[PDB]
RNA sequence: AUACAGUGAAACUGCGAACUCAUUAAAUCAGUUAUCGUUUAUUUGAUAGUCAUGGUAUAACUGUGGUAAUUCUAGAGCUAAUACAUGCAAAUCUCGACCCUUUGGAAGAGAUGUAUUUAUUAGAUGAUUCAUAAUAACUUUUCGAAUCGCAUGGCCUUGUGCUGGCGAUGGUUCAUUCAAAUUUCUGCCCUAUCAACUUUCGAUGGUAGGAUAGUGGCCUACCAUGGUUUCAACGGGUAACGGGGAAUAAGGGUUCGAUUCCGGAGAGGGAGCCUGAGAAACG
């Protein structure tokens, strides 16, 4: 009612507020997944 | 100008604390020392207290939020207050999306999120549960809000839509940080554990359980801070302890106790400044700068009034602390790095 | 169920003309 | 704050051909609707002064004293049971409503002009435990007779502001009504009753035995049966 | 750059012009309130001790004490009240100043013409009696009425003398007013006492009845 | 249970001394409502705490006094009464009955069922739509 | 007193102990400016223990920060105001300052009624310091001669100013008794003898 | 800003009421006073009619009343332990009316050994076992009874009797 | 006029300064209440015992200058308050043993501002936790005349002592008046070729809080679940420049005049803020 539950609609003013950076992260994707797999010594 | 006493390192307080103002005006009228005074930024103050302060990546704008609840933008070019914007509630945490002051996201005390544009307030939404911390990820265009519940809320600003929140094992998130290199998300829960997430796969990468030999009482993770290499990571726990971890290993590299017993509100890595490998940990009594490898205390900044936040101007020696008093504290350490461009003439004052 | 209890200038004024 | 001549109340009985704007009564003892301004009293009624400038000249010259003291405001509100003393003529007037429902003067003598009747709207205990009564004109009188209650009439000396005598609200007492469709009527009350979903209603019998019913706050006890404390105009 | 040099004790002040930037350059990179010996400026100014007090830009903008800039900035200034955005030159002395205001603190040996040699009196004397007592060093017994400053103006052949009205002066009228206020509050206290007395005896009479 | 809510439910500015044992379980304050309505014995010896109760709370009855038949009692400490008044429609040339529904606060002292004629009185606004409080139950 | 404060070496100046005692008397004097100048003179004496807490004494002498300074200085559990070793040195100064505050005449204003709070801060103090405060209250009143001379009053010593001093002492004792109740320390030389002397003087003046 | 009007509210019948009047001054509302423990800051708000409202933003000490002994002493406020309205208020220590906060027991203690003369920790001098146990830890539970945003003061009364029993059982349920 | 004394520029101080564009049918408007649910510049009536006189900071005004220049400015020099800041035990009562001596004098025993916040304790009104009186405290906490002009007053103590009358402007609280805000019931078109509406800015209540001048889902937590209705809830059209006996009339027009309320918003356009008793200000 008073925003106590998540409403998964499209709010018009916030839509296209900014644009994503299409380059990606600093590290390469394979290195990122490799670091995530070995992270904290799993 | 007078320097606060640290061993072999000079820390100068440029702006700060040191009825009441009515007597102080009468004293300063007769006092020749207060007759000529240095004010870097005019009206760099809040009427009662200041919650948080941040410096834009563009470098010439500083946005702060205090208490009637308001947002002050200071233009470093004019050395004055650009504008003050009133809000319906106190701010818990805010971020700046744009390079300059134009676009910002403010998570307020009334379970709400407000979007400040340059023309004014643009949009207000409300999250299901009361929020504590806020962070923005650029490449996903995602806004992550840590709340009272176990869910970590995600709001995609590109599509303009609430997405599926991250389910966490323990309720309550005190701080969320994002490593800009890996994309990693770290959430510090109300227990000792810190949860590490990947935003792309939307999955739990890992879980780190902190242990403290000195203190037997349980503690809460309060601050999470990432470095620019992506390998190291700092945790601030309410017993007064800062832990430095290499992300590959599962044990801390070093543990530093501030010794006062209060929680850590902010951890800052000083990578941009010339003397590298330094880290700043802030409790409401004091902010300490020390070497990350050896844990040797480099400098200490201790206002008489409590600290609510601390921000470091990148590449320079100044620190803006938002405090509980009327003026915000500005601390200049010459030995770290040079004075900023907009206040280059402060070196003559320090020499005097 | 409610009584007005108001002075009426129209009732008081002469209207024979 | 300009009041229209047509918007002037019927109680004043102004001539509509006089001017475009009627006087607006100032703040004072009586409410604006049942007030009568001194400029209306002197100029349009008593015809002493022909226009507002010499009305201001008279009220400068302090011949007109309202309720003992001297008033210099032209639009000073003078209302019901008000004694106006013109010291140059030595004529004293008491303001009473007409049966048709308009203000009227009454020529009164000096020892009658020395006292004024007021309706006790409040009885309360002021600070330091000092009892006081608030009358209908707004007067606060300290230390009254303990028998005085709400809606009772008190006779007030003008020189001292002290209560000499008082009349209690009671059936079979000559009261006067000061509001509503029944305005301007003199009569002894039949009784008082409570109206369901309403207020206290007072049933009053006239001289010709006609019965008329009004609000409790509208009545004003001028005297007991057969002895009016004030003089009354001809026509009853 | 002109130098507006003022010496406050004399009250006599003068503007000097220095075409040579070399003599001016000692003033550079110093802020308002900083103190310069004049020996660097010139041989005649040796021994003179100047405090920088103010200055104006070539565009007429004043120098504001407090900001550490040699450039003009927009500041929120009181209108003299709601603050208004106005442009001010910074406190640090730079090359782009048209006039620099200097205040003499200590006098050198070689006298300067026009400001050190001559003196101007104050325009107005003290009105308040305690101010007159402080100025003339008077005891409490002496009266200030004969010791007031009397100014003479001539209008034609007739000569007129005027004196300031003494304010905060003890007068019998003031004593009468204070005594009258005291008597009024005592009279009101009395009147409330017999008001309570007559009320008490009236209540006692009703109790007896 | 009087203490069902998270906050402590007590009558304001009433203090029972823990030092001195009292014959009564708790000091209780009751006020005469006025308009000739007697204070009910349920309000006299009740244990309930109500702000909006005219006999045991800060709400005073003044203005109009109405009567109506109770329709619904689902909501907590509130009832909805229906008043049927005859209306004349000129175009219909005949009298036609009309009803108005008045949501009325009910004190816990009174026990009302559906279809009971109740007397209500005006008071300060209890809620968004409630301005009337029961004072007598028939 | 300003010149005595501006002296460079008051300790190296001669008669230092007598000057210090007269400075404490000037601190006990009721005038707030005199107390401020005496505190400046004692800071010029510059005992390290007093200089450690010199800010708190100035805050106590200041009227605006009086209550906030007094609460934080009195409550040892609230804040580490006075160290136990430093308590012995700094205690007479605080006692003299509180006595000078209590010597202020009664006035309907709460700022001058703050003497009641000054008296009410005494339960925080230890018993020897309360005894020292009572000794300061009994000071400037002579009773030894009366108790030596066979309990006989002296007509020459009898004066109006003696009655005013006795009345002030009795008022201070009444306030201290009210705030201390059963924990009040009653010493026969400090408090009991001057009270009996004041009662005897009142009887003698009434018999006159 | 903040308005307390009812024009935005739906009707009782459920009709969607549209607004035609701008927000006016007599319907105004100001921002809440989030009041924490700290060195005393009070913001003076001019209100209607020229009156003054004192906002407490930080309160360190306040007056608390022991009702049975009939005394009131100025004590420091340790922190909020319970609040009926919100739990995040307890989390961030926001002083509020009807908040249960801990105060220090020192002034009431010294008043006890002063007035009754027995060491705490005859029958009329005897007091409640729960408050005697609270005095040993030195923290007394108390309820704030003064609106701090509206008044500028944080007054309260010490919990006693069955109110204390209720709030202790709620504290043990929460913890 | 040997303090000023007439008239008075400037200045300080005080008071006032509360046309255009869009069309809503329980909304508005009209009455009718309520305010034991609120705020007050003014008016009016009440109301206050609890140093022969304190310290400044400036304007107007002198002067030295900067600018192309603004109701723009900086440096130095002046002095005033109804500006700003500061600040002062006696008297009145009750119980008066006893004395004579009845009115009476008196041994003595005792009492004594206001405001703010909270806890506790006892004259009105149909009715209160209201008025009022207490008790323990609390306050960035107040207020309890350092003011002005007309008179030169009456004593004797001729002290140059005592205190002497009419008026101004203040100031505390309460009442009144002026408003205002909410609130109550009563009333306005066509239509089912419009039967479900509300929780889709909370919808209906409860508890607590925040907020406000104040009641209130006004807002926020937590908790129940409700509230409105084919008797038409609800929706559409309405030319709603409309209607209101709102309005004076039509003093012999057949229904006509004249007046008043239109309802809202804006004062290059969004947003935030400020001053006041009163504005979300035509500043």
């Amino acid at each position: 009612s008073k925003g106590r539950k998540l409403n998964y609609s499209v709010q018009d003013p916030i839509a296209n507020y900014e644009a994503p950076i299409t380059s990606g992260y600093k590290w390469s994707d394979d290195q990122i997944d490799e670091f995530f797999a070995g992270l904290l010594g799993q | 100008l007078k320097s606060t006493s640290a061993n072999d390192v000079s820390v100068y307080q440029v702006s700060g604390t040191n009825w009441i103002a009515k007597k102080r005006k009468r004293q300063l009228k007769n006092d020749l020392e207060y007759q000529n005074r240095v004010e870097l930024i005019q009206d760099f103050e809040f009427s009662e207290a200041s919650n948080k302060i941040k410096v834009s990546r563009d470098g010439q704008y500083c946005m702060a939020t205090g208490t009637k609840p308001q947002i002050h933008v200071y233009d470093f070019a004019n050395l004055s207050l650009k504008f003050d914007r009133h809000t319906d509630a106190e701010n818990v945490d805010f971020t700046i999306l744009s390079d300059d002051w134009t676009k910002s996201v403010h998570l307020q005390n009334d379970r709400s999120i407000q979007f400040q544009n340059k023309g004014g307030l643009h949009y207000t939404t409300r999250i299901p549960k009361f929020g504590r911390s806020l962070v923005y990820n650029k490449v996903n265009c995602d806004l992550y809000v840590g709340a009272s519940g176990n869910e970590l809320y995600r709001l995609n600003l590109e599509k303009g839509r609430f997405l599926n929140p991250f389910k966490l094992d323990t309720e309550g998130v005190n701080h969320v940080s994002i490593n800009e290199v890996n994309g990693l998300l770290a959430a510090g829960t109300e227990t000792n554990v810190v949860e590490f997430w990947d935003p792309r796969s939307r999955s739990r990468v890992s879980k780190l359980y902190l242990e403290n030999n000195i203190d037997n009482r349980p503690f809460q993770v309060t601050t999470t801070s990432f470095r620019n290499d992506g390998l190291t990571f700092a945790c601030g726990t309410s017993n007064g302890y800062s832990y430095i971890y290499d992300l590959r290993t599962s044990e801390p590299s070093i543990i530093k106790d501030q010794g006062y017993g209060f929680d850590i509100k902010k951890i800052i890595w000083l990578d941009n400044v010339g003397t590298e490998n330094k880290i700043v940990t802030c409790d409401k009594r004091i902010a300490k700068i020390w070497d990350r490898l050896d844990g040797k205390a480099y400098a200490s900044m201790e206002p008489s009034v409590d600290i609510n936040d601390i921000e470091h101007v990148p590449g320079t020696g100044m620190f803006f602390t938002a405090n509980e008093s009327i003026p915000m504290h500005t601390y200049y350490i010459p030995s770290l790095g040079p004075s900023p461009r907009w206040c280059s003439f402060l070196d003559s004052i320090t020499e005097e | 169920t409610h009584f007005e209890d108001r002075f009426d200038a129209r009732e008081h004024k002469d209207r024979s003309n | 704050k300009h009041l229209k001549r047509l918007a002037a109340p019927h109680h004043w009985l102004l001539d509509k051909l006089s001017g475009c704007y009627a006087p607006r009564p100032s703040a004072g003892p009586h409410k604006l609707r049942e007030s009568l301004p001194l400029i209306v009293f002197l100029r349009n009624r008593l015809k002493y002064a022909l226009n507002g400038r010499e009305v201001k000249a008279i009220l400068m010259q302090r011949h007109v004293k309202v309720d003992g003291k001297v008033r210099t405001d032209t639009t000073y509100p003078a209302g019901f049971m008000d004694v106006i003393t013109l010291d140059a003529t030595n004529e004293n007037f008491r303001l009473v409503y007409d049966v048709k429902g308009r203000f009227a003067v009454h020529r009164i003598t000096d020892e009658e002009a020395s006292y004024k009747l007021g309706k006790v709207k409040k009885v309360q205990l002021g600070k330091k435990g000092v009892p006081y009564v608030v009358t209908h004109d707004g007067r606060t009188i300290r230390y009254p007779d303990p028998n005085i209650k709400v809606n009772d009439t008190v006779k007030i000396d003008l020189a001292s502001g002290k209560i000499t005598d008082f009349i209690k609200f009671d059936a079979g007492k000559l009261v006067y009504v000061t509001g509503g469709r029944n305005l301007g009527r003199i009569g002894t009350i039949v009784h008082k009753e409570r109206h369901d979903g309403g207020f206290d209603l007072v049933h009053i019998k006239d001289s010709l035995d006609n019965t008329f019913v009004t609000r409790l706050n509208n009545v004003f006890v001028i005297g007991e049966q057969g002895k009016p404390y004030i003089s009354l105009p001809k026509g009853k | 750059m002109k130098l507006n040099i003022s010496y406050p004790v004399n009250g006599s002040q003068k503007t000097f012009e220095i075409d040579d930037e070399h003599r001016i350059r000692v003033f550079f990179d110093k802020r308002i309130g900083q103190e310069v010996d004049g020996e660097a400026v010139g041989d005649e100014f040796k021994g003179y001790v100047f405090k920088i007090s103010g200055g104006n830009d070539k565009q007429g903008f004043p120098m504001k004490q407090g900001v550490l800039l040699p450039t003009r900035i927009k500041l929120l200034l009181t209108k003299n009240g709601e603050r208004k955005r106005k442009s001010v030159r910074g406190a640090i002395v730079g090359p782009d100043l048209a006039v620099l205001a200097l205040v003499i603190v200590k006098k050198g040996e070689q006298e300067l013409e026009g400001l050190t040699d001559t003196t101007v009196p104050k325009r107005l004397g003290p009105k308040r009696a305690n101010n007159i007592r402080k100025f003339f060093g008077l005891s409490k017994e002496d009266d200030v009425r004969d010791f007031v400053i009397r100014r003479e103006v001539t209008k034609g052949e007739k000569t007129y003398t005027k004196a300031p009205k003494i304010q905060r002066l003890v007068t019998p009228q003031r004593l009468q007013r204070k005594r009258h206020q005291r008597a009024l509050k005592v009279r009101n206290a009395q009147a409330q006492r017999e008001a309570a007395a007559e009320y008490a005896q009236l209540l006692a009479k009703r109790l007896s009845e | 249970t009087v203490q069902s809510e998270r906050a402590f439910q007590k009558q304001p500015h009433i203090f029972n001394n823990p030092k001195v044992k009292t014959s009564k379980r708790t000091k209780r304050w009751y006020k005469n409502a006025g308009l000739g309505f007697k204070t009910p014995k349920t309000a006299i010896e009740g244990s309930y705490i109500d702000k909006k109760c005219p006999f045991t709370g800060l709400v005073s009855i003044r203005g109009k006094i109405l009567t109506g038949t109770v329709v619904s009692t689902k909501m907590h400490r509130t009832i909805v009464i229906r008043r049927a008044y005859l209306h004349y429609i000129p175009k219909y040339n005949r009298y036609e009955k009309r009803h108005k529904n008045v949501p009325v606060h009910v004190s816990p002292a009174f026990r009302v069922q559906v279809g009971d004629i109740v007397t209500v009185g005006q008071c300060r606004p209890i809620s968004k739509t409630v301005r009337f409080n029961v004072v007598k139950v028939s | 007193l300003k010149t005595l404060s501006k002296f460079k070496n008051i300790k190296n100046v001669y008669s230092a102990t007598e000057l210090h005692d007269h400075l404490m008397v000037l601190l006990g004097s009721r005038n707030t400016d005199v107390q401020k100048l005496a505190l400046d003179a004692l800071l010029a004496y510059k005992n390290p223990t007093l200089n450690k807490y010199r800010d708190n004494l100035k805050n106590l002498l200041d009227d605006t920060l009086f209550k906030d300074e007094i609460t934080t200085f009195l409550t040892e559990n609230g804040s580490q105001s006075i160290k136990a070793e430093d308590e012995k040195v700094v205690m007479p100064y605080v006692l003299r300052i509180f006595f000078g505050r209590a010597q202020v005449p009664p006035t309907s204003g709460q700022k001058r009624s703050r003497k009641i709070a000054v008296i009410s801060v005494l339960p925080n103090f230890k018993k020897p310091y309360i005894n020292d405060f009572l000794s300061l209250a009994s000071e400037r009143l002579d009773y030894n001669y009366f108790f030596g001379n066979s309990h006989q009053i002296n007509s020459s010593k009898a004066t109006l100013k003696t009655i005013r001093r006795m009345t002030g002492f009795v008022n201070i004792v009444n306030s201290t008794l009210s705030v201390l109740r059963t924990n009040f320390p009653l010493h026969t030389n400090s408090v009991l003898q001057p009270l009996i002397y004041s009662i005897a003087m009142a009887y003698y003046v009434l018999d006159t | 800003g903040i308005s307390r009007d009812s024009r935005h509210k739906r009707s009782a019948t459920g009709a969607k009421r549209a607004q035609f009047r701008k927000k006016r001054k007599f319907e105004l509302g100001r921002q809440p006073a989030n009041t924490k423990i700290g060195a005393k800051r009070i913001h003076s708000v001019r209100t209607r009619g020229g009156n003054k409202k004192y906002r407490a933003l930080r309160i360190e000490t306040g007056n608390f009343s022991w009702a049975s002994e009939g005394i009131s002493k100025k004590t420091r406020i340790a922190g909020v332990v319970y609040h009926p309205s919100n739990n995040e208020l307890v989390r961030t220590n926001t002083l509020t009316k009807a908040a249960i906060v801990q105060i220090d027991a020192t002034p009431f203690r010294q008043w006890f050994e002063a007035h009754y003369g027995q060491t705490l920790g005859a029958a009329s001098a005897k007091i409640e076992s729960s408050v005697e146990s609270q005095f040993s830890a030195g923290r007394l539970y108390a309820c704030i009874s003064s609106r701090p945003g509206q008044s500028g003061r944080c007054d309260g009364y010490i919990l006693e009797g069955e109110e204390l029993a209720f709030y202790l059982r709620r504290l043990t349920a929460k913890k």
